[PDB]
């Protein structure tokens, strides 16, 4: 072949750029709002008198 | 702190300023009326300290063989125990902090090994029982078995003689109540009508006095703690 023999398979390809961007770029956010309402939800069922 | 002496200062140049049992130099009252204050006294003091939680005081009681009740009076103190009649005290206190049956509410116990002890769980065989508010029952007394007694308890009494009690440790806050109440006393002693509608006053100015210190919680009766109850039911 006469070149490097490594192969690079980006999954969401950036502009001029090797390395692509996975799927956890944009739901940073969206785990984090949607933890704190879960955990909020137990913590008021749980700390309740029952 | 202060002596009971500066209780009698504080009276004369106080709600009693105007009697006839004070002194001439309204510096202390007729010595013949203090008794009447001390019995006032210790009466305004045992309310106080049963509305608000001020004091929590703890006892050491050794369990004795073939003994199942045991009463917390002073005559079975190591400190104040008559051998004639009492073959060994099982209540232990120190010479300069003699039991003074200050009892009023048993709050929790703890055995020596640091386990807490169940009270008046009927359905429980290992509970304890109280049959009486200042006795206490255990059914199975073990060899070794001390318990460790918690509860409010109240000021000690007050006595004009040189051994007994002559101080006195209450919130400061406290002391407009203390005041009213001896004055209630002794207002409501006197039957002249002028001075019944005198002492429903002081009454109830003590009464407001008792509200506000709840309203604001000058004395820390309010008390939180951490949640337990979560880890237990095993929410996770």
């Amino acid at each position: 072949d006469g070149k490097l023999p490594f192969v690079l398979i980006p999954y969401m390809p950036v502009k001029r750029d090797m390395y692509g961007e996975p799927d956890a770029e944009l739901l940073g956010d969206n785990q984090a709002v949607l933890g704190a309402v879960m955990r909020g939800m137990i913590d008021l069922l749980g700390r309740s008198a029952n | 702190m202060y002596y009971i002496e500066e209780l009698f200062c504080r009276l004369a140049n106080g709600v009693l300023n105007n009697t006839g049992i004070v002194t001439d130099d309204r510096g202390d009252i007729e010595d013949d009326s203090k008794p009447f204050i001390i019995v006032a006294a210790n009466e305004a003091l045992t309310r106080l300290h049963g509305r608000f939680n001020m004091r929590n005081n703890n006892v050491v009681v050794e369990m004795q063989e073939g003994r199942t009740n045991y009463p917390l009076l002073a005559k079975y103190a190591v400190q104040s125990y008559d051998p004639n009649e009492v073959k060994c005290p099982f209540i232990m206190d120190l010479a300069g902090e003699k039991f003074a049956e200050d009892v009023i509410r048993i709050l929790e116990v703890y055995d020596d090994k640091g386990r807490r002890r169940p009270l008046n769980d009927r359905n429980n065989p290992c509970s304890l029982f109280t049959p009486r508010p200042n006795v206490l029952q255990n059914n199975a007394p073990k060899a070794w078995e001390v318990l460790n007694v918690m509860y409010q308890a109240k000021h000690p009494k007050l006595s004009t003689a040189e051994d007994g009690y002559n101080e006195i440790d209450i919130p400061d806050t406290l002391d407009p109540a203390l005041d009213a109440y001896i004055a209630y006393r002794y207002y409501t002693s006197l039957n002249t009508p002028e001075s019944s509608a005198k002492a429903a006053e002081y009454l109830s100015f003590y009464d407001s006095i008792c509200r506000e210190v709840v309203e604001y919680d000058l004395t820390s009766d309010t008390e939180v703690d951490t949640n337990t109850l979560f880890r237990k039911r095993g929410w996770r």
